[PDB]
């Protein structure tokens, strides 16, 4: 649909969709710069994952307030059919996402930031996929983010320090999967203590504003095995 | 259990 | 778009859609209410109300952030292109609100709490049109909530007392719409003043939770007062 | 100056 927009223009459009909280128009704009072939600079890859993890996160929302409401109800079909509507909306903001990732920017991505930033992307958008998955292929969504996860984590070990923001993001969210997803709390609390423990070791190294960095989403790996523990 | 806000940079 | 979904189930889902946060879901079921052809209960009209307030008020809030950068940018075409984008999809939101009252909702209001309700809710319309207006028809625009909210005014101070909430809350928009559209801040106060003091006089005859409705939006009235002098 | 919330119920 942004076919005749220049790639600069949809990246403007998308950081002023960004100030004005409109994060549907953010993520088509977004959508439409990939959508232009080349690849993405550091920041346009953070404009494309603001803009898709606003949007599904609203309906991440909306999903599971309707859910809670059908699991107290078995009334009507009328809240599993809203609740299916927006699950299938889901659904498909999920498998575009992917799909931009498939075609092309993992294939197209060699430097370690870069391939590590998208592999973490297809890992959540698979786990959002398999919060509201039920049936054949549920099992096969799960190994999915699983695979992905563990490709970025092997990359990002190698290549990257324990302090680095994307490989601390990555960590946390991989721990998330193995609690809420894998049913694997104990592969979740010691990924998070020991994600946390190697970054610890590692901000002697680190300038004000990288230790601030840094320590932010140490304290979200923190505030998780605070939950878990 | 919280993900990456992820929603504002 | 919902002619095939029953009118139960459409009042339904915009409850739903209410819990959920899903705004715009929420104004499209009850559109499709609407044009089902019936009058409106007094909780339905509320349900509408409540939809399109949420979907135009996003908008608006937009619509705000990128005129003020447009402001202080006047670069490139894309500031300005963006705010016309979203101008004119707050011009359709609007205008499908006024057509669903044009066809047939306040010619078929024969009480005065139903017909109050919609011509407040053309004043509020017509109100954010002429926010964004400039041109030829912007005088038009104006005079046409202003014919609106003065209707709606001379029903209600010859139909319900002077605490009724829909009086109440319509006397509030039409001292927004004298103080911020019309250019007539003394009207605006005046208008506040007035209806604060008949609704304090009125309170000794109300039950403990009619008082507790009409005193919330007092206090809006006395917040713009404040504001105002 | 604020208008009738009206953003819920
Ligand atoms: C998964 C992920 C994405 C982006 C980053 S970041 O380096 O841009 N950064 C430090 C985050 C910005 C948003 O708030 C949390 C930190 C890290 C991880
Ligand atoms: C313009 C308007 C609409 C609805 C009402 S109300 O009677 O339903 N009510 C008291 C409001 C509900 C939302 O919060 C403010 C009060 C009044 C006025
Ligand atoms: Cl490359
Ligand atoms: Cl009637």
């Amino acid at each position: 649909a942004m076919g005749s927009m220049e790639r600069a223009s949809l990246i403007q459009k998308a950081k002023l969709a960004e100030q004005a909280e409109r994060y549907e128009d953010m993520a088509a704009f977004m959508k439409g710069a990939v959508e232009k072939g080349e690849e993405l600079s550091c920041e346009e890859r953070n404009l494309l994952s603001v803009a898709y993890k606003n949007v599904v996160g609203g309906q991440r929302a909306a999903w599971r307030v309707l859910s809670s409401i059908e699991q107290k109800s078995n009334k009507g079909p009328e809240v599993r059919e809203y609740r299916e509507k927006v699950e299938t909306e889901l659904q498909g903001v999920c498998d575009t996402v992917l799909g931009l990732l498939d075609s092309h920017l993992i294939k197209e991505a060699g430097d370690a930031e870069s391939r590590v930033f998208y592999l973490k992307m297809k890992g959540d958008y698979y786990r959002y996929l398999a919060e509201v998955a039920t049936g054949d292929d549920k099992k096969r969504i799960i190994d999915s983010a699983r695979s992905a996860y563990q490709e970025a984590m092997d990359i990002s070990k190698k290549e990257m320090p324990p302090t680095n923001p994307i490989r601390l993001g990555l960590a946390l969210n991989f721990s998330v999967f193995h609690y809420e997803i894998a049913n694997s709390p104990e592969e979740a609390i010691s990924l998070a203590k020991t994600t946390f423990d190697e970054a610890m070791a590692d901000l002697h190294t680190l300038s004000e504003d990288s230790y601030k960095d840094s320590t932010l989403i140490m304290q979200l790996l923190r505030d998780n095995l605070t939950l878990w523990t | 259990a919280g993900s990456i806000p992820g929603r504002r940079s």
